[PDB]
């Protein structure tokens, strides 16, 4: 027994390429399209719930996860790799930050943390890089709203808008046209739905579209009152019903 | 180079062959099973096939009792199935000790899925060639069916089927629900749900079953149990007078 | 305990350290040199627990010399002392702490000024014009407080010191068999081989 | 690749065999065991006239009653010597006596097969076998003068005379004729000195060859060049005498 | 074929074989021969020590594990040292903790279990030496044959090594005869030497060449070398 | 490509683990052994090949007892069998130490099962080169089991494995049909003595030695014991008679 | 946890990793050292693949292990750093427990041991370095010069060189170094060194550095000009012929 | 609190003649004011013509003797049945004893 | 076993070269170019952001210029993620030194420590090297302004002006051409921009594709200050130098 794989499974090839990073990226290109748009007063991330069977309960599977009350993530690539990355992300959000400074990490740092996790699976002994790419969106007091992308390589960059997976190229293009620096949240959500509609084959409704945003504070979702400095989470996932209402004015 | 097919690293197409072949192993038994949700119970039918005459029929099962409340059926080789069954029982016992309440069916599935996800990334661990269907009547969610595979993927179903003839059962069921317009058998007794289950299992496989060709498990509020040959027979006799 | 004195004058640091070494009923040695040279311009005197005393000093010396060879440079007195404090500060919360007190006198070839550092076994460091460990302060601080001037010549320091040693030889209960003085200045460390009758 | 502790179809350990090859390339070393002492001789074999020939240590002292010569990758024997010296001293500390020559040898050979990549049987960490053989010579009250040959295999043999190194098989056959149970130290010295001369590439002088012995009376001594020089001469003469 | 399934003990061939082990078993037949036989009162080990050159010693092949147990080796010396040493401890443990001489049959079990571990785990290698263990315990005289595959068997007599099959046939015939040499060790040994010669061909067993060991009823396991065995040549 | 059969835990394209299958080969190449579940216990029996006359008769025992009530017999790589028993014994002691009650046969089987299955998860280990027939009596009845190198196992009415595995199984299926009410301890002992004698044909080239053991609530008090002397000879005769 | 045997024997009895390590040494810039009657001199050449460096800071070839002993090398620079550090520490440790600085033979024997250890330990490759260590044993005036290589073997020389074209420069020294009359002057010793280097450096005033070691920790490195004056007078010995 | 030591009394005597030596001891074993045994040998023959006795706390005394006898056995194993000279046994005993320098064998031993 | 899939990232080529290091070096060559030029009154770090978009948030970005200390900054070329790992440990070392000696870590001591780490992944561990090359720009009161460089091999050297990443050869020539000792920071800034401007692989050279940093000793102060130019500031300095 004992993991005897104490050597890298990702190495440099003569051309200077890192095979596994590449192949993982490939695996990502096959994933269902997911995107993110940053407005002036919020951020929106959305993907498509590709029910692998009509018997499956689309709800029992979210692709949009809350990492901290002000940070949300979404992905394209291998779902299982995404799910464990989310657990690790939520935990490190506490262990390396909340349990030290008494506050949640700022988007860039948390992202930075996840990226570290991924970097390691790129160099540590006996493992393969994560087969996913994430789009994390959040808001902290000193940096405002932000949107980042994280790759299997461990590299991450901030975007105004972008898309990953299947029809990323087409989507990125459609986004460059509609995006400007004076967008309001609702405007972005709209642009989001439109861009997504292109990448959607079958049914396109609030039961096949998973969409969440980072915006105002939601006191109604806090769960308690009496602490003026605690106003609620900025992360809210839209409901099947809320999606449709905006599709009618599409 | 050709080793990217022996361990769980990526293929140039960004695929994991070992995971695929593991999915292959799940059918090695050539057994089909399905699960449906009652109004307040969950039922899982699975084929029981005993070739050798020298076998003790009572010991040939692929249905498991994980906890007083969670029941699990396995599609795949028996050794891996048992490995998965033990771990699951341990996990469910520990969860109780640590958190003070019975581990929820869906959580247990997630936990087991996460463990599989790992054999998918770490090179020294091979995936388990099995598909696990967990059922129970969760105290919060109600009748529940959650299944995981060697990919580390998992999800909840309104009903589901697994095995070589997975598609027929699935489409058979798919149909019935498009018609009934609801997401469950609108029956009160689990007995009729078990009967509905066995009926459709027959239409899809186009086969007749005796009291020893099946294996049945039932999950109800605060309990999961498996019917006996006679319990089954009583079921078979009931669906007789109707056809 | 042993005498450990130090005085920072105008262009140098003076370190007076008793020569007695008592072990129980007798005085094993009357010529003990309770000091080590950490670098060509840094000197450290020490007093304390039987074994820890020399072991620590020699351990610290070895480390400074290693640093000097590696960087072909001489750490500033300030640095050398911060290193020494940290070593003691660790030792304090360990299984068996070093029971050593030290005085670090050095000439900072860069600022072109002398410096005196006092650090107890707890890792308590402070910079002073003149300092002493243990009981020594009690007998000599009122003298130094009186006669001390930042611009004293090295000769004026040795005189003030001589005065202190006399007070110590008078009012202090034990025969510490005299002291050994040393000067640290822009030109290194030299020993006043004549304090037996200066 | 293939395990470093794998067996050949003939039942041999590759790493050990290939080891024995590297040794055949080493400087010749010879030892003769008489009832008057044991003689050890080696071929210095410098790789340039600029290399100071006396800084070539291939004959070392394990203890006052044990010394040994090496052949093959000599750097590999440094730790073997350390271990041997330590075993002899330790045995003395524990028993107030001299470690028996065979024991010292057996102790050294115990390291031999302690190689692998995680072999089940304890904790044998050492990526490869030693690339050097050793002639351990000494004396002890129970079995008198003894000569041993230690291999990377882990097994050791006792010889009345033995040669290892480049001219081994040649020099060995030579010893087969020359050796008899009545040799005298003087004779053995000359003899070793002679065979060395045959198998050596260079012209054997007291700067590219070294002698030493170990007698009950004075223990293990390494002959200084001057003492060797005259033995070389004494050899030349008795040969030119027929 | 074989070329791809003989890289390490942890691999099975397609026919169900373990070449690394079989290769181990080979180092055995390449070793000098040794013989073992027992009556109802004694057990003898006659081993042919082998010399490298005509100036070398004939490497010792019999080791004493306790006062009532010992073995003969054929193959890799180092390995026999390891195994015999381990057997020396198991005997010691039994005496110290239980004040009970270790059963020869149990020593076999132990050795078997030890060798087995080196045939199922990666990184290790099978022991390359065969052993013959004799001993007089609470149930009489005993002879054991140990194979690196981890197979130990109890016999009235046997031999291993080069030309082993020679003496092995001899014994398989001389059986009804020697299994009755009770009360006379001198005869059992003579018979052990008459068996070991049944595998000669090269030379003829000489004094400093031969080696014999015995144990029995009123005789503690003891080794006879040289002149001590002269009266058997 | 290929190579799917060089490392242990590797799945081949069709979902098989060749290394395990290769292990099974070593199992078939071994002596045959069986198990017969009676109405209140079980009987174990195994063929022992007499390589020569030098083998001390009755000595080299092959059947092993785990705890005080369990019997184990295996075919294939003998050493691998012992190892499995050793683990079994440890697994059993652990269980009785914590629960007081001696380990139930079903439980004991899973212990061996999980452990064997374990040796098919990493390429750093080799699978077990043996099949094991084992059983005993417990709180509720007698139980007979057989374990494959794949770590798979089931309860049996009768079981056999090894070189003459097919002869046995046949003979066993007969006994199963002709006795729906259940054979007896006494009966099974001879019956087993027969099935080995027959199954020995696939190895008729070498002489052999029979070995039988049993565990019967009424004949041994639930403890595993060896069939020796009279009762043994009596069943050896019953065999030598129906073999002609 | 990585322990793969990287340095192992091959059929012909060779250890290719150690072999290839040597190959890395050849590729390294040339280094030479020659002992006088009252001094030892170490010369090294400077590559010019890229010249726009900062000579002040950029690491120089000859390094001090202690005030009385220096070490130069040829091969992988990064590797040489590891050995140097390990030596400087063992130096201070030796002074600390024996109350006397290391002899040159000792300090050398140590470095060699380290190199050797890396030739038969799992998960590690040998040092792609060979070294020249020189200095004076404490309270002694007789000069010392030693050399080590990847295999872990070491020995002393009257003069020796390692690195590229060392083959060449060694020859020069073999027919230019008299043991009967080693450079009786610090000056005539540094010259003999420069000469040997010029056989390979090819016009490199800025490509040649010399460090002189004398008894009692007297260690100084020459400057461009000081050497520049040596080079100058050597091409006159040639021209005047 | 638990006291790991005890005293079983008794006395021993060793006298070295010129070509002989004797080691004697009473055979009584006690605990406080009770007699545990009127005959419990305390002086032992350990082989190689060595007699030893560890008087004091019997449990520790036995452990030592047992440990030494076994020490002799292995000497023969590791050194070709070489006889253990008394001077060597002594040095060995010293190490046996000093090995428990911080939890001593509460006995005064003589060989 | 596992030995099969081991790439042996730390072995010598028959020529005595380090495969993985060479390949990493190759990977580095395809990275955005970074330049470091040292003047008499300061140091300039400039680097080209590899691949961008119209939507890439540049204000909130940093992928080539990192602050290690208040007196030491580095320019990265190669794997961003690999760099961050090293950078952070670098920042720790700097603070350990400060806590131990109460003085800022001397630039070379920090550069060596980090290079030693890289060198480690070169001699043991079976792991891949870090695909990263650094240009260190810092100041200390012993050597004043300094400029260093380190690569996967674990080797480092000092420079008056240097570059890493893509087209180092072309850039190294243009610098070796217009560089003069008595330069001035403003002069260097200009040279840096020109060099990149002529070694790009893209259309033109706009601010949105650059990172700029300078370490001056701001005359009116007496102490050292690091300045990581903001997008608008790079846009400015870009117009004045005449590149609009």
């Amino acid at each position: 027994m004992t993991d005897r794989y104490s050597f890298s499974l990702t190495t440099f090839s003569p051309s200077g390429k890192l095979g596994q990073i590449d192949y993982a990226l490939t695996a990502v290109k096959q994933g269902v399209t997911s995107l993110g748009i940053k407005a002036t007063n919020g951020v929106v991330i959305a993907t498509e719930k590709k029910s692998s069977s009509p018997l499956a309960m689309s709800e029992t599977l979210s692709k949009v996860s809350l990492l901290t009350p002000d940070i949300g993530a979404v992905y394209s690539g291998m779902g299982p790799d995404y799910r464990v990355l989310v657990d690790k992300s939520r935990k490190v959000a506490h262990t390396s930050y909340k349990r030290i400074y008494g506050e949640y990490p700022p988007t860039k740092l948390l992202v930075s943390e996840v990226a570290k996790i991924m970097q390691e699976a790129t160099q540590s002994g006996g493992v393969r890089p994560f087969g996913v790419s994430l789009l994390i969106a959040g808001h902290d007091e000193f940096n405002g709203f932000s949107l980042y992308q994280v790759d299997p390589s461990g590299s991450y960059f901030p975007w105004k808008a972008t898309a990953i997976g299947k029809g990323s190229v087409a989507a990125k293009t459609f986004l460059e046209k509609r995006w400007n620096d004076e967008l309001e949240l609702e405007d972005a959500i709209h642009i989001a739905l439109l861009t997504l509609k292109e990448s959607v084959e079958g049914e396109f409704n609030g039961d096949t579209i998973e969409l969440a945003i980072i915006g105002d504070e939601n006191p109604d979702l806090l769960g308690y009152t009496g602490i003026p400095t605690d106003k609620g989470p900025r992360f809210r996932k839209l409901t099947s019903q809320e999606i449709n209402d905006r599709l009618e004015a599409l | 180079a050709g080793y990217d097919r022996h361990i769980t690293i990526f293929s140039p197409e960004g695929r994991l062959y070992q995971v695929e072949y593991a999915f292959k192993a799940t059918n090695q038994t050539n057994i089909n099973s399905l699960a449906v949700r009652g109004k307040d119970c969950t039922v899982v039918i699975s084929q029981k096939k005993v070739p050798d005459k020298l076998l003790d029929p009572t010991t040939v099962s692929y249905i498991f009792c994980i906890s007083r409340t969670i029941g699990m059926v396995v599609n795949g080789p028996i050794p891996d199935a048992r490995n998965a069954a033990l771990r699951a029982k341990a996990e469910a016992a520990e969860f109780r000790y640590k958190y003070g309440y019975d581990m929820p069916c869906d959580v247990l599935a997630k936990r087991m899925a996460n463990l599989s996800q790992i054999y998918t990334q770490r090179a020294y661990m091979r995936p388990l060639g099995v598909i696990l269907t967990f059922v129970s009547v969760d105290e919060e969610l109600g009748p529940s069916i959650y299944k995981t595979d060697p990919a580390g993927y998992y999800v909840g179903y309104k009903a589901t089927a697994t095995g070589p003839k997975q598609q027929e059962i699935t489409t058979n069921l798919e149909n019935h629900f498009k018609k009934s317009k609801i997401d469950h058998i609108n029956e009160e007794s689990w007995e009729k749900v078990v009967e509905f289950a066995i009926t459709h299992m027959i239409d899809a496989l186009g086969t007749e079953f005796s009291k020893n060709d099946l294996e049945v498990g039932v999950a109800t509020k605060d309990k999961f149990f498996t019917l006996s040959a006679e319990n089954i027979e009583e079921r078979l006799v009931a669906i007789a007078e109707q056809d | 305990m042993d005498i450990i004195l130090g005085i920072r004058v105008q262009d140098s640091v003076i370190l007076a350290s008793s020569k007695a070494v008592t072990r129980g009923i007798s005085v094993l040695k009357d010529s003990d040199d309770k000091t080590r040279q950490l670098s060509p311009h840094t000197l450290m005197s020490f007093a304390g627990e039987a074994g820890d005393t020399v072991q620590f000093a020699e351990y610290i010396q070895a480390n400074i010399q290693l640093y000097s060879i590696r960087e072909d440079y001489e750490l500033s007195p300030q640095a050398v002392s911060s290193f020494v404090r940290q070593e003691l500060a660790k030792s304090i919360r360990s299984r068996r702490p070093y029971q050593v007190n030290v005085l670090i006198g050095g000439y900072d070839k860069k600022k072109n000024k002398p410096e005196l550092y006092q650090i107890d076994y707890l890792g308590t460091k402070v910079e002073l014009p003149y300092g002493a460990h243990g009981y020594s302060g009690f007998y000599t601080f009122s003298l130094l407080d009186h006669h001390y001037r930042p611009d004293m010549t090295t000769e004026e320091g040795l005189d003030l010191l001589k005065l202190c040693v006399q007070e110590l030889e008078k009012r202090m209960p034990m025969d510490f068999k005299g002291v050994i003085v040393k000067i640290v200045d822009k030109d290194g460390i030299r020993q006043v081989d004549d304090f037996q009758a200066q | 690749d293939r395990g470093v502790s794998t067996f050949s179809p003939e039942g041999r350990l590759f790493q050990v065999e290939y080891s024995l090859e590297a040794i055949k390339l080493g400087s010749t070393a010879i030892g003769i065991a008489t009832k008057e002492g044991v003689v050890l001789g080696v071929e210095k074999r410098a790789t340039s006239p600029l290399l100071e020939s006396d800084s070539i240590e291939k004959i070392v002292e394990i203890d006052r009653h044990i010394g040994c010569a090496m052949s093959g990758l000599t750097a590999d024997a440094r730790s073997m010597i350390e271990h041997a010296r330590t075993a002899a001293v330790t045995h003395n500390l524990y028993y107030d006596e001299d470690i028996n020559v065979e024991s010292l040898t057996q102790s050294v050979c115990d390291l031999a097969l302690r190689f692998g990549e995680g072999a089940s049987g304890e904790e044998r960490l050492m990526s490869r076998p030693f690339g050097v053989a050793l002639l351990i010579a000494g004396h002890d009250a129970d079995d008198g003068y003894q000569l041993f040959h230690a291999e990377p295999s882990g097994t050791f043999y006792r010889y009345n005379a033995k040669a290892i190194g480049s001219g081994s098989e040649g020099a060995q056959a030579e010893l087969l004729n020359e050796w008899h149970s009545s040799l005298t130290l003087k004779e053995a010295e000359l003899l070793v000195l002679k065979i060395l001369k045959q198998v050596m590439e260079e012209k054997l002088d007291e700067n590219n060859a070294q002698l030493s012995c170990i007698t009950k009376q004075d223990g293990f001594k390494i002959y200084d060049n001057e003492k060797t020089a005259e033995l070389i001469k004494e050899l030349k003469e008795k040969e030119a005498a027929e | 074929f074989r070329n791809n399934y003989d890289g390490d003990t942890v691999t099975f061939s397609p026919t169900g074989r373990l070449f690394q082990v079989e290769y181990a078993l080979e180092a055995i037949k390449q070793g000098s021969v040794t013989v073992g036989l027992r009556s109802n009162t004694h057990a003898v080990l006659v081993a042919l020590k082998r010399n490298a050159d005509e100036l070398s010693s004939y490497q010792k092949k019999i080791i004493k594990c306790d006062e009532h147990m010992g073995l003969s080796l054929a193959g890799l010396a180092p390995d026999a040292r390891v195994l015999s040493n381990y057997l020396r401890q198991q005997c010691n443990y039994s005496s110290l903790v239980f004040n009970r001489k270790l059963a020869v049959e149990r020593a076999g079990h132990l050795l078997c279990d030890k060798a087995q571990k080196n045939t199922q785990s990666y990184g290790g290698r099978p022991y390359g030496v065969g052993l013959l263990i004799i001993g007089y315990d609470k149930s009489g005289a005993h002879l054991l044959e140990f194979q690196p595959s981890g197979n130990v068997t109890e016999l009235y007599g046997t031999a291993i090594g080069a030309r082993s099959q020679g003496a092995k046939t001899y014994l398989e015939r001389t059986l009804d005869t020697f299994i009755k040499i009770d009360g006379n060790p001198d005869e059992l040994i003579k018979a052990g030497v008459e068996a070991i010669s049944q595998s000669l061909r090269d030379e003829s067993l000489t004094v400093d060449n031969l080696s014999i060991a015995i144990v029995g009823k009123d005789t503690p396991f003891t080794i006879y070398d040289g002149e001590a065995v002269a009266k058997y040549i | 490509g290929t190579g799917y059969d060089l490392s242990n835990s590797v799945f081949s394209p069709d979902g098989r683990n060749f290394q395990v299958e290769y292990a099974v080969k070593a199992v078939e190449n071994g002596t045959t052994s069986i198990g017969i579940k009676c109405n209140d216990g079980v009987v174990f029996a195994v063929e022992k090949l007499i390589t020569s006359k030098l083998l001390v008769p009755q000595k080299n025992v092959k059947i092993q007892v785990v705890d005080r009530h369990i019997g184990c017999v295996y075919s294939g790589l003998i050493p691998d069998g012992r190892h499995l028993v050793n683990r079994g014994r440890e697994e059993a002691a652990s269980f009785k130490k914590l629960y007081k009650t001696p380990i139930p046969i079903p439980a004991f089987a899973d212990r061996l099962g999980q452990y064997v299955q374990a040796h098919t998860l990493y390429n750093s280990v080799r699978p077990f080169g043996v099949s094991t027939i084992f059983g005993g009596v417990d709180k509720n009845g007698a139980h007979l089991y057989m374990l494959e190198p794949s770590g798979s196992y089931w309860g049996y009415k009768g079981a056999a494995t090894g070189k003459g595995r097919q002869s046995a199984k046949a003979e066993l299926e007969k006994l199963v049909d002709h006795h729906p009410e259940g054979l007896s301890a006494r009966e099974a002992v001879k019956q087993a003595a027969k099935i080995i004698y027959l199954a020995h044909e696939d190895n008729k080239e070498k002489d052999f030695e029979l070995e039988i053991s049993w565990c019967s609530l009424s004949e041994t008090n639930g403890l595993h014991k060896f069939v020796k002397g009279d009762l043994l000879q009596e069943a050896i005769d019953f065999a030598q008679k129906e073999i002609n | 946890g990585y322990d793969r045997a990287l340095s192992i024997f091959s059929p012909d009895g060779h250890i290719f990793q150690v072999e290839y390590a040597l190959e890395a040494v050849k590729r390294g810039t040339c280094a030479v050292g020659v002992k006088g009657k009252n001094c030892v001199v170490l010369g090294c050449e400077r590559r010019s693949t890229l010249k726009l460096q900062d000579t002040r800071i950029t690491p120089s070839k000859v390094s001090k292990i202690d005030s009385h002993v220096v070490l130069s090398f040829s091969g992988l620079n990064a590797d040489s750093r590891i050995l140097i550090e390990k030596a400087r520490v063992e130096a201070q440790s030796h002074r600390l427990t024996l109350e006397d600085p290391v002899t040159v033979e000792y300090l050398t024997r140590y470095v060699a041991g380290v190199q050797q250890r890396y030739t038969q330990s799992g998960g590690v490759r040998p040092f792609g370095v060979s070294t020249l260590i020189a200095g004076f044993d404490p309270r002694d005036d007789e000069p010392k010069l030693y050399q080590t290589e990847p295999s872990g073997i070491y020995s002393s020389w009257s003069a020796q060189t390692i690195g590229r074209n060392s083959k060449t420069v060694r020859e020069f020294l073999e027919k230019n170094y008299d043991r009967k009359e080693p450079p009786a002057t610090v000056e005539e010793c540094v010259k003999l060194t420069v000469r040997s280097l010029l056989e390979v450096v090819q016009t490199g005033a800025k490509n040649i550095e010399i460090t002189v070691v004398k008894p009692d920790s007297d260690i100084v490195a020459l400057s461009s000009e000081e050497i520049n004056q040596y080079v100058t007078q050597i091409e006159q010995e040639k021209q005047e012929q | 609190q638990f006291n790991p030591y005890g005293d079983n009394g008794g006395t021993i005597l060793g006298i070295a003649g010129e070509d002989f030596a004797v080691l004697a001891g009473d055979t009584r074993n006690i605990t406080d004011y009770s007699i545990n045994s009127r005959y419990e040998p305390k002086v032992f023959d350990c082989g190689d013509n060595i007699v030893m006795s560890a008087n004091g706390f019997a449990a520790d005394g036995d452990a030592l003797v047992k440990r030494f006898k076994n020490s002799v056995k292995w000497y023969h194993f590791d050194h070709n049945d070489k006889k253990l000279s008394i001077n060597s046994a002594a040095r060995n005993i010293q190490h046996l004893l000093y090995g428990k320098r911080f939890f001593p064998y509460y006995v005064h031993t003589i060989i | 076993g596992s030995r099969r899939y081991d790439s042996r990232t730390t072995i010598f080529s028959p020529e005595g070269r380090l495969y993985q290091v060479e390949y990493a070096l190759e990977s580095i060559s395809h990275a955005g170019t970074a330049i470091g030029i040292m003047a008499s009154d300061g140091i300039v770090l400039a680097a080209e952001r590899k691949v961008t978009s119209t939507l890439l948030e540049q204000d909130t970005s940093t992928e080539k210029l990192y602050k290690l200390n208040d007196k030491i900054a580095v320019a990265v070329a190669g794997l961003t993620a690999d760099a961050e790992i090293l950078i952070n440990t670098a920042r720790i070392h700097a603070q350990n030194y400060l806590k131990t000696y109460n003085e800022d870590i001397p630039v070379e001591i920090l550069v060596r420590r980090l290079s030693d780490i890289k060198q480690g992944y070169t001699q043991h561990g079976g792991l891949r090297p870090f695909g990263v090359s650094f240009i260190y720009a810092g100041y200390d009161d012993r050597y004043g302004y300094q400029l260093y460089t380190s690569n996967p091999s674990g080797n480092y050297t000092g420079w008056k002006a240097i570059s890493v990443g893509a087209n180092t050869s072309a850039a190294q020539t243009l610098l070796q051409m217009d560089y003069k000792d008595d330069m001035k920071v403003d002069d260097a800034i200009e040279l840096a921009l020109k060099t990149l401007s002529k070694t790009t692989d893209s259309s033109a050279l706009t601010y949105d594709r650059l990172e700029f940093a300078t370490i001056r000793k701001g005359a009116n102060d007496g102490e050292v200050y690091q300045k990581i130019f903001k997008p608008q500031e790079i846009k400015d300095i870009l117009v004045k130098t005449g590149i609009t």
